[PDB]
C-alpha cells in the first residue's frame, strides 16, 4: 500500500521536528557561517572607512533630498496593491489617513510642475515610521488565515460564477473569464 | 487625400506597358476563301480574302 | 483597481457600462477638499510655460547628472582606449 | 463595442503627471498599423520565386507609380518599431513596472519575440546576398536537433520553397501580434498604469482632453521623422550589400546585420562554444521573464522608487543600456583580438547587470 | 583582413538636400559609359524608355537605340533573328552568360552596374576615389600578371585594368576631356541610373516635411491649450485661501 | 471567453423538435474552417506568376508527399460549401425565417456574396484556359464605368499583376467572412431560432446533450462524403478544360462553368441586352434583400405557417427551386434556339416567383 | 427573447454569466405541470425507433406528396419535351 507507506515516512519526519520544539523564546542562529563572520571582522577597518561608510551615507542623502523636494514621508512610498499594507490602511485612524491623502496629492502636483519647494518647507525628518503599529497587526491577521485555511490545495468547480475555479474570489480578473455578457447593460460586483 | 491618391494610383498600369505600336502585313500568300489571323495591340485581327 | 474598502460606493444607481473604468478606481476624499479651475479660453497658455522655464530646466538637468552622464563619460573613455589599443595592434602585427 | 471604446479611451482616468515617456506604447501600435497597410500594398506586386524575387522588388521602384514610396516607408518604419520598443522597455525597467504589472510584462516579452521573428522573416524576402547568408547562419544556429533544419528549410539548403513559406509566415505573424496586443491591454487596464513618481495618488484626470493631445503631438513628430528619413536618406540604416544578387558559393567580404540585431551578432563573435552562444540568449530572456514575480524573491516589502535621481551609484538599468550600446559598437566592427577582448568585458557586464536585478 | 580606408567627400552637385541631378554631366557620363565602360559591364535593368524627357530628347534616343542589333523571335519557321533596337528594349550586354564573362576577364566577374552606387560604401565618393586609385606597387609586394595595384580597392589588388585615358572619348557640348572630368561625369551618370526617381522623391519630400512641421507647431499649441488649465489649478484643504 | 462558450454552446436552450434541417449552418461553418486549413497549407507551395503558376500546381501533385490530398480536398470541399449554403437558404425561405430574423437574413445575404467572390477569385489561380477566359468574361461584364476595368485588372488585359492581386484577395476575404459570421450569430441569438412548426413553445431543452450529438452525427456523414468523392472521383464536378495551358488568342471550343455558377451563366445566354443581363442579378438580389421587412408591406398580421404540407398549390419556394434547377440544366447545354426558348420560359418563372413572395 | 412580462423572475439571486441565454428566454408555466423521465441507462433506445417506423414514415411521405412530387413530375415532363424539340430541330436545320 504505497500511499500509507509514504504517509509513514512523512509522519516520522514530522514527529522528529515536533520533538525538538522549545517551550519559550530562544535567539535565532546567526545568518552567516563562522568563516564569513571571521573574514568580515578582519576586513572591517578598511571596508567600512573607504567603501561601506560613504555608500550608506550618500544613500540617505539622496533619499532625504528627493523626499523633501516633494514633501513626502518615507512610508508614503508603499502601495495599496500590497495586501498587508491594504489591511494596514484599513486599520488607520482618521487624522493619519487624511494627512497621507493630502501629502500624496501635493506630491503628484509638484512632480507634475517639476518645481522645488522653498528650503523652509523642507525642514522635517522624512523617515519617521508612522505605519509600523498597523503593519505588524496586518501581518498577524493575514498569517493566521494562511495557517487556518490555506494549508491545502482545495478543489473546486471550474469556470463557474465568473471565477476560474482554481482559487479566485473576484469575478473576471483573468482573461479566460473576460467579457461576462453579450447583451444588456452589464453591472458591477460591488452592487450585488 | 494625398495618401489615398497615391495608394489608388499604385494599382494603375505600369510605365513599361504603354500599349503603343504599329505593324504591317504582306498579302501575297493568301488564298480565296481563307481567313488569316494576326496580332495587334494585344488583340487578334482577322484578314479574309 | 482599488482596495475593496475604497471602491465601495455611497450611491446605489446602476453604473453605466461606459463608466466601468471610472468606478473600478474609486477612492475616498479623506477630509474633503476645495478646487478652482478657469476655462482655458480665459487663460494665457504659452507665457506660463516660458515664465517657469529656468526652474523646470534646472530641476530636470540637476536630477540626471550623476545617473546618466558620469557612466556615459566612462563609456566614452573606454571607447577611446579601445581605439588606441587597436591602432597599436594593427602596426605591431603587420608592419615590419 | 462603442461603449467599450468610451470606457477605455475617453473616460479612462490617468494620473496628472504622466509625461511623454508614457506615450511610446501608442506609438509602437501606430507603427504596427502603418506597417500593416504598407505590407498589404507591397504584397500585391511581390514575386515569391528565387529566380526572380529580386527583380520583382526592383520593378516596384522603377516602373510603378509611387512604387518607391511604399517600399521605403516599409523599410524605414521597421527601425522606428524597434527604437520605440526599446524606449518602451527601458522605461519600465527604470520604473520597476513589473512589480505589479506582472502579466503585462510577460505579454510584452512575448510581443517582442513575435516582433523579432517577423522582422527577420521580412529581411529574407528581397533575396540578396545578405538575405541568403543570414538565413543560412540563423538556420545553422538552431541545428542541435536532427532533421529539424532541413524540415524547416524545406530542403537541404535555402531554397525557393524556403522563400515561399517565409513569405506566408511573414504575412501571418503580424495579425497574431494584434491579437496579443489586445491581451496585453487587458492585463494592463486590469491594474492601471504607474506614475513616474511611483506613488499611489487620487489626483487623477480623464484621458480624452489632456492625454489624447499629447499622444497626437508625439504622433505628429514621429510621422514627420519617418518621412524625413524615408524621402531624403539621412542615415545609412541598412548596409549596401543586400543590393547584390545571391551567390550560393561566395560570401560577402564584409558583414553587418541591421542595427537592431547587432548586439546579438556581437555575442556570436566573442563566445567560443556555439552552444554557449545560444544559451546566452536563452538565459538572458529567462532572466527578464523572472522579473515578473520579483516580490516573491525576498521578504522585505517592496517599493517602486529606485532613487536614481542625483545618485552617484546610478542604476543597473543604465549600466545595462550602456553595455548594450557598447555591444552594438563592437558588433559593427571587424573580428580582431582587441575588439573581442573588450567584447568579452562588455558581455560579462551585460550578463551580470541583468542577473543582479533580482537581489534587492 | 583589414579595415579599408574611407574616401574623401567630393562636392557633387546632388548631395545637397535641395539640389537635383546635373543633367549635362549625366549626358556626358552616358556618352563615356557607351564608349568605354560598356565594353565589359552590363546594366540589365535599364531600357531606352528611361532616357526620353529625363536626360535626352526622344528623337535622339530612338537614333541611339537603332545602332544595336537585338535578337527576337521565333518567326513563322520557329527560327530566331536580329532586328534594329527600339525604344522599348533593354541595354545590350557584352557576354551571353557569367561563365563567358569570367572566361574573357581572367576569372573575375564584372558586376552589373544597375545599382552600383547603392551597392558600395560611400557610393559615388568611393567610385570617384577608385577610378583615381591606380598606382605602382610598394616595396616588398609584387602582383601576378593580369592584376593591378589600386590604393582604394579593398586589399589593394584589383583585376580591372587602369580605366581612363585622356581624349579617349569626346564630348558634344564642347567640354575638354581628361580622366578627372570623365570620372566626375560617369559617376554622375551612374548615380542617376541607380535611382532615376531621385528628384521626384526629394521634391515631394520637401513639401511633405514642411507641411508636417507646420502641423507640429499647431498641435503643440493645441496641447498646451489644455495643459494650462490643470497646471494652474488650485486645490485647498479645510478652508478657502484665495479667490 | 469560456463563460461565453458555456452560455451559447452548452446551456443554450432550443426547441425539442429541431430536426436535421437545422444542422446545416454548423456544417457550412465547418467547411469554412476546413477550407481555411487546406488553403493555408496550399499557399506554402503555390507560385503566383503567369509564366509558371500552372506547373506550380502540378508540382504539388507530382513531387510532394501527400501533395495530391490537400489540393483535392480543397477542390471538393468548395462544392459542399455551396450545396450546404443552398440547403440552408431554402430552409429559411420554406419557413419564412426572415419574418423576425431580419438582420440575420441580411447578414446571410452578405455572407453569400462574400462566398461567391471568394470562390471566383480562387477559380482563377490554377491558371488554365477556363480560368483566363472566365476572368476575361467577368471583367468585361462590369465594364459600364470607364477605366475601372483596366484599373482592377492592373493592365489592359488579364495579366500576372492580375494573378498576384487575385491571390492576395483570395487570401484575405475568408477571414472577413469569419468576422461577419460572428456578427451573424450575434443577430441570431439575439432573437432565438424558429421551429419547423412555426409556433412559440415552452417545451425547450438544452443544447449540449441532445442537439450537439446530432450536429456530430451529420458532421461524420459530411466528412465521409467529402473523402469518398475526393479519393475516388465519383462525379465530374469540374470540367476537364482547366487542364490545358492558357492561350490568349484561342478560346476553348466548349464552355461549362463550375456547377454553382451555371444558373447565372444561363441568364447571360438568353437575355439579349447585356445590361439587362446584369440588371437581372441586381434585381433578384434586391428582391431577396426586400424580404427582411415583409411585415411592413401589409397590414394583415403575419404567421409563419405556410401550410405547404398536403397542399396541391405547393409554394413559391418550391417553384423557385425547380426553376433554378431547370436553369442549371439549360446552362449546361450548347447555345441553340430551343434551349434559349425554354431558357426564357424558365427565366420568367424564376423572376416572377421571386417577386411574388411579398404579396401575402 | 421573451416579452418583458414573461422574463420577470420570482427570485432575486444574481444570474451568473454562463446562464445568460437561459434567463433571457424565461417563460411562465401557466397552470403548472408534472413530468417524469427515465435515465437512458435504463431504457431501450433502438427498438422504440423501429417500433414506430411505419407510422412516422406514412406521416412524412403523406405530407410531401403534392407539394414536392407533382411539380417535380411536371418539370421532368418539360425536360423530356425540350429534348424532343431539340432532336427534331437538329434534323430540320441541317439534314437534307
Ligand atoms: C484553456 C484551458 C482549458 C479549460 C480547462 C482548464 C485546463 C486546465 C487543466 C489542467 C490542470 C490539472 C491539474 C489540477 C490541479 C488541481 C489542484 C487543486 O486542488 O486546485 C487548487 C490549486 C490552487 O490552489 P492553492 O494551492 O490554494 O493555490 C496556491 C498556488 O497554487 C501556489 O501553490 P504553491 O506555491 O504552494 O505551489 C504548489 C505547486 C507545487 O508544485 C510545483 O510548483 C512544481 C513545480 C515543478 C516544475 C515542473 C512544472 C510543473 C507544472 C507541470 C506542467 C505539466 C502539464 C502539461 C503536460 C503537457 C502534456 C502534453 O503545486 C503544483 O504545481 C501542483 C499542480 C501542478 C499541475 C500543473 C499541470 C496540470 C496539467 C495536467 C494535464 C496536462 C495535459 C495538458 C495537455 C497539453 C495542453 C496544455 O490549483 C492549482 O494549483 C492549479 C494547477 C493547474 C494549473 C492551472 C490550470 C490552467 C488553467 C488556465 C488555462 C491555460 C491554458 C493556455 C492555453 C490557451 C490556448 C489558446
Ligand atoms: C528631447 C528628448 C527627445 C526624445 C526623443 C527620443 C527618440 C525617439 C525616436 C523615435 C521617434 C519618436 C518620435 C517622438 C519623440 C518624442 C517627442 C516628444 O514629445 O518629446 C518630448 C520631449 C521631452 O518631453 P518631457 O515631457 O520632458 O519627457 C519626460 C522626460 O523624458 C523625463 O522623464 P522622467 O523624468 O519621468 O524620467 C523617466 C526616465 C525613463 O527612462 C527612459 O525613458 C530612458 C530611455 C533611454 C533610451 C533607452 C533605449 C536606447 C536604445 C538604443 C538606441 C540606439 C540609437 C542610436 C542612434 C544613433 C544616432 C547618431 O527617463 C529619463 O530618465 C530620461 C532622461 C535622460 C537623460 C539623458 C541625458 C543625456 C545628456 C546628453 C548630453 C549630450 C551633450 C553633447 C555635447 C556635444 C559637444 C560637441 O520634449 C521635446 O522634445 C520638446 C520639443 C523640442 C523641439 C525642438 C525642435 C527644434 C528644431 C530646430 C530646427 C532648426 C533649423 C535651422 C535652420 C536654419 C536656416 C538658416
Ligand atoms: C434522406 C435525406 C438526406 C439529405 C441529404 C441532403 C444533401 C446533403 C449534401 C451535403 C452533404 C451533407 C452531409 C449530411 C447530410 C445529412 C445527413 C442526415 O442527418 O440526414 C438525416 C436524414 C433525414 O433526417 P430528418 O430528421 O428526417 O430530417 C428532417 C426532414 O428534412 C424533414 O424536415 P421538415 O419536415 O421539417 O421539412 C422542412 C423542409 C425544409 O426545406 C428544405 O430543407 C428543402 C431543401 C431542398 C434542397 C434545396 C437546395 C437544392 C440546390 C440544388 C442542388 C443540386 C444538386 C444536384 C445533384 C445531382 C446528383 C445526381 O424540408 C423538407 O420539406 C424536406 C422534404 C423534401 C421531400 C422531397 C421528396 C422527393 C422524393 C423523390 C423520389 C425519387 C424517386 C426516384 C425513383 C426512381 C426510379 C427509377 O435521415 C437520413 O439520412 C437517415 C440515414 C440514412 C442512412 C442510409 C445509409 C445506407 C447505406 C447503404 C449502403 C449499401 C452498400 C451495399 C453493398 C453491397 C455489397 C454486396
Ligand atoms: C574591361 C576592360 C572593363 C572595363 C572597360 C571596365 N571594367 Fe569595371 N571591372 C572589370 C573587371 C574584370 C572587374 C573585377 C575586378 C575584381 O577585382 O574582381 C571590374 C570591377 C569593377 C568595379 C568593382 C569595384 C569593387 O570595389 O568591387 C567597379 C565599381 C567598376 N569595375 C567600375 C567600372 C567603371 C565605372 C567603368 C567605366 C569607367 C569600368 N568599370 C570599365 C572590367 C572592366
Ligand atoms: C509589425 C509588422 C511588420 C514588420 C516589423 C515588418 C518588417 C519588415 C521588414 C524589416 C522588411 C524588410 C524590407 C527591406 O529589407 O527592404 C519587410 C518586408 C516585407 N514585408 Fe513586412 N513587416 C511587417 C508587416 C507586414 C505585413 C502585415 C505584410 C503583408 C501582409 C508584410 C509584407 C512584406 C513584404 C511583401 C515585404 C517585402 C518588401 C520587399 O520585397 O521590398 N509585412 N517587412
Ligand atoms: C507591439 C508591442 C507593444 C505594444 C503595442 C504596447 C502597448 C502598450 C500601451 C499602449 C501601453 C499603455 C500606454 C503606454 O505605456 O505607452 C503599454 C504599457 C506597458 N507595456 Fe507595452 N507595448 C508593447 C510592448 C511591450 C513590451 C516589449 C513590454 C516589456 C518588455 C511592455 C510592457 C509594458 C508595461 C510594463 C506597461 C505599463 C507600465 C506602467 O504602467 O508603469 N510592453 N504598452
Ligand atoms: C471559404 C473559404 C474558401 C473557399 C470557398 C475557397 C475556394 C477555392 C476554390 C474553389 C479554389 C479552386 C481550386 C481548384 O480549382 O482546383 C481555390 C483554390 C485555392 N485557394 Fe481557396 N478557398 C477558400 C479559402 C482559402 C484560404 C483561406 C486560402 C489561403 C489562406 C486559400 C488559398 C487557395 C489557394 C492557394 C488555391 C490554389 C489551389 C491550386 O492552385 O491548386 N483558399 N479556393
Ligand atoms: C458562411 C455562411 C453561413 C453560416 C456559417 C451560417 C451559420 C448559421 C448557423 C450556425 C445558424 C444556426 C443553426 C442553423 O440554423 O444551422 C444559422 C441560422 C440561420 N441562418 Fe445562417 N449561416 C450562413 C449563411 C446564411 C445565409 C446565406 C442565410 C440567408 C440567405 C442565412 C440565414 C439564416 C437564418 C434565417 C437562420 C435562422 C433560421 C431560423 O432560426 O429559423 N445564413 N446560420
Ligand atoms: C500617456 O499615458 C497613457 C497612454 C495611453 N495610450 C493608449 C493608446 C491607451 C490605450 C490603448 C489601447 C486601448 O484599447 C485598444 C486595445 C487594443 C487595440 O487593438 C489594436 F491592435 F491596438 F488596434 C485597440 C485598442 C485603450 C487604451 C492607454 O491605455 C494609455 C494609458 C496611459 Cl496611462
Ligand atoms: C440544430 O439547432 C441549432 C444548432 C446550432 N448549432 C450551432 C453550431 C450554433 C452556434 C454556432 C456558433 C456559436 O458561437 C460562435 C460564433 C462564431 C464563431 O466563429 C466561427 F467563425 F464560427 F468560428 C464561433 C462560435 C454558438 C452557437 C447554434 O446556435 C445552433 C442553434 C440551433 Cl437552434
Ligand atoms: O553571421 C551572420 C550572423 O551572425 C547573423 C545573425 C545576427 C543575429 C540574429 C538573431 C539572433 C538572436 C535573435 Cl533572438 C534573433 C536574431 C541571427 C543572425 C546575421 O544576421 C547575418 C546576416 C548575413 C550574413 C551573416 C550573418
Ligand atoms: O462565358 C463565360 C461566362 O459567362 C462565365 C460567367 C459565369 C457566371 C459568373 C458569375 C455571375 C454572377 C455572379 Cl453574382 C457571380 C459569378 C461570371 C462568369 C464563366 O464563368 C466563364 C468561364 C470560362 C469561359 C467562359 C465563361
Amino acid at each position: 500500500q504505497f500511499h500509507r507507506e509514504i504517509g509513514k515516512l512523512f509522519a516520522s519526519y514530522s514527529n522528529k521536528i515536533t520533538a525538538n520544539s522549545p517551550v519559550q523564546y530562544v535567539p535565532s542562529p546567526p545568518t552567516k557561517g563562522k568563516v564569513r563572520r571571521a573574514l568580515s571582522s578582519a576586513l572591517m577597518p578598511v571596508w567600512f572607512k573607504f567603501f561601506r561608510g560613504p555608500l550608506d551615507r550618500w544613500n540617505l542623502a539622496v533619499m532625504a533630498k528627493y523626499l523633501r523636494d516633494h514633501g513626502l514621508m518615507y512610508d508614503d512610498l508603499y502601495s495599496d496593491k500590497e495586501p498587508v499594507f491594504a489591511r494596514a490602511l484599513e486599520l488607520l485612524p482618521p487624522d493619519i489617513q487624511a494627512a497621507r491623502f493630502r501629502r500624496l496629492m501635493r506630491g503628484t502636483y509638484l512632480n507634475h510642475l517639476r518645481l522645488y519647494l522653498p528650503v523652509h518647507e523642507q525642514n522635517y525628518d522624512p523617515f519617521i515610521p508612522y505605519m509600523a503599529p498597523y503593519v505588524e497587526e496586518a501581518k498577524f491577521q493575514l498569517q493566521e488565515e494562511e495557517e487556518l485555511l490555506g494549508y491545502h490545495m482545495w478543489e473546486g468547480v471550474w469556470y463557474s460564477g465568473g471565477v476560474t475555479g482554481f482559487g479566485d474570489k473576484e469575478p473576471g480578473e483573468h482573461f479566460l473569464v473576460a467579457l461576462p455578457n453579450l447583451y444588456g447593460a452589464g453591472g458591477s460586483p460591488m452592487q450585488a | 487625400r494625398s495618401f489615398l491618391c497615391k495608394w489608388v494610383h499604385y494599382w494603375w498600369v505600369s510605365r513599361d506597358m504603354l500599349a503603343a505600336g504599329t505593324t504591317e502585313v504582306d498579302l501575297r500568300p493568301i488564298q480565296e476563301g481563307m481567313t488569316a489571323v494576326f496580332k495587334w495591340r494585344g488583340k487578334p485581327v482577322f484578314v479574309r480574302h | 483597481g482599488a482596495p475593496k474598502f475604497e471602491r465601495k460606493m455611497l450611491g446605489s444607481y446602476p453604473v453605466s457600462p461606459e463608466f466601468e473604468m471610472v468606478w473600478r478606481d474609486r477612492l475616498t476624499a479623506h477630509g474633503g477638499y476645495i478646487q478652482q479651475t478657469i476655462s482655458p479660453y480665459q487663460l494665457k497658455f504659452i507665457y506660463p510655460f516660458w515664465h517657469t522655464f529656468f526652474a523646470r530646466c534646472w530641476c530636470k538637468c540637476s536630477a540626471y547628472a550623476w545617473p546618466w552622464v558620469w557612466p556615459g563619460l566612462i563609456t566614452f573613455g573606454l571607447v577611446k582606449k579601445m581605439n588606441h589599443d587597436v591602432e597599436e595592434d594593427i602596426r605591431d602585427h603587420y608592419w615590419y | 463595442f462603442m461603449s467599450l471604446f468610451r470606457a477605455h479611451l475617453v473616460f479612462y482616468r490617468c494620473a496628472l503627471n504622466l509625461n511623454s515617456s508614457y506615450n511610446f506604447g501608442f506609438l509602437v501600435a501606430m507603427t504596427f498599423v502603418l506597417q500593416i497597410i504598407t505590407g498589404i500594398t507591397l504584397a500585391f506586386r511581390y514575386t515569391s520565386e528565387a529566380s526572380c524575387a529580386f527583380a520583382s522588388v526592383q520593378h516596384l521602384v522603377r516602373e510603378v507609380a509611387a512604387g518607391w514610396e511604399f517600399r521605403m516607408l516599409h523599410a524605414t518604419t521597421a527601425s522606428f518599431v524597434f527604437l520605440c520598443i526599446l524606449i518602451h522597455m527601458t522605461r519600465g525597467l527604470y520604473n520597476w513596472s513589473y512589480s505589479y504589472l506582472t502579466t503585462a510584462w510577460m505579454s510584452g516579452l512575448v510581443l517582442y519575440l513575435l516582433t523579432i521573428a517577423t522582422a527577420f522573416l521580412g529581411y529574407v524576402l528581397p533575396w540578396g546576398q545578405m538575405s541568403f547568408w543570414g538565413a543560412t547562419v540563423i538556420t545553422n544556429l538552431l541545428s542541435p536537433i536532427p532533421y529539424l533544419v532541413p524540415w524547416l528549410l524545406g530542403g537541404y539548403y535555402v531554397s525557393d520553397v524556403t522563400l515561399k513559406r517565409f513569405f506566408v509566415l511573414h504575412f501571418i505573424l503580424p495579425f497574431i501580434g494584434c491579437i496579443i496586443i489586445v491581451l496585453h491591454i487587458f492585463y494592463l487596464h486590469l491594474n492601471g498604469s504607474s506614475n513616474p513618481a511611483g506613488i499611489d495618488t487620487a489626483l487623477k484626470v480623464a484621458f480624452y482632453p489632456h492625454m489624447l493631445m499629447t499622444d497626437a503631438k508625439c504622433l505628429s513628430y514621429l510621422i514627420g521623422l519617418i518621412f524625413l528619413q524615408a524621402a531624403f536618406g539621412l542615415m545609412e540604416l541598412s548596409h549596401p550589400d543586400n543590393s547584390i544578387p545571391v551567390n550560393r558559393f561566395v560570401t560577402p567580404l564584409h558583414i553587418v546585420p541591421e542595427w537592431y540585431f547587432l548586439a546579438y551578432y556581437a555575442v556570436l563573435k566573442v563566445i567560443p562554444s556555439k552552444t554557449g552562444g545560444l544559451l546566452v540568449f536563452m538565459s538572458s530572456l529567462i532572466n527578464l521573464g523572472l522579473l515578473s514575480e520579483i516580490r516573491a524573491l525576498n521578504t522585505r516589502m517592496l517599493i517602486r522608487q529606485q532613487f536614481m535621481t542625483r545618485n552617484v551609484v546610478s542604476g543597473w538599468v543604465i549600466i545595462w543600456v550602456y553595455s548594450m550600446i557598447f555591444l552594438i559598437i563592437i558588433g559593427s566592427a571587424i573580428p580582431q583580438a582587441t575588439y573581442i577582448l573588450y567584447g568579452r568585458l562588455a558581455t560579462i557586464l551585460y550578463l551580470t547587470t541583468g542577473l543582479v536585478l533580482c537581489l534587492y | 583582413e583589414k579595415e579599408p580606408p574611407h574616401p574623401p567627400s567630393y562636392p557633387f552637385w546632388f548631395k545637397s538636400l535641395f539640389h537635383s541631378h546635373d543633367i549635362p554631366s549625366v549626358r556626358r557620363g552616358y556618352e563615356v559609359y557607351r564608349k568605354v565602360c560598356a565594353t565589359c559591364h552590363s546594366m540589365e535593368q535599364l531600357h531606352f524608355r528611361h532616357l526620353v524627357g529625363e536626360v535626352l530628347p526622344e528623337k535622339r534616343v530612338k537614333q541611339i537605340a537603332a545602332e544595336y542589333d537585338v535578337t527576337d523571335g521565333p518567326n513563322d519557321q520557329g527560327e530566331m533573328y536580329t532586328r534594329p533596337g527600339i525604344l522599348g528594349d533593354a541595354f545590350p550586354s557584352p557576354y551571353p552568360n557569367e561563365e563567358a564573362a569570367r572566361y574573357a576577364n581572367g576569372g573575375a566577374y564584372p558586376p552589373d552596374l544597375s545599382l552600383i552606387t547603392a551597392a558600395r560604401h560611400f557610393g559615388p565618393d568611393y567610385l570617384m576615389a577608385l577610378l583615381g586609385g591606380y598606382r605602382d606597387p610598394p616595396e616588398g609586394v609584387e602582383l601576378r600578371p593580369g592584376l593591378y595595384w589600386n590604393v582604394w580597392f579593398p586589399g589593394n589588388a584589383i583585376a580591372m585594368p587602369p580605366p581612363l585615358m585622356d581624349e579617349m572619348i569626346d564630348y558634344e557640348d564642347g567640354t575638354p576631356c581628361n580622366i578627372s572630368q570623365m570620372s566626375k561625369d560617369v559617376v554622375n551618370f551612374l548615380t542617376w541610373a541607380t535611382e532615376p526617381t531621385a528628384d521626384e522623391r526629394k521634391l515631394y519630400g520637401l513639401k511633405c516635411v514642411s507641411a508636417i512641421a507646420i502641423g507640429t507647431v499647431l498641435m503643440t499649441l493645441w496641447w498646451r491649450f489644455y495643459w494650462a488649465m490643470y497646471a494652474t489649478r488650485r486645490i485647498d484643504f479645510g478652508k478657502l485661501k484665495y479667490l
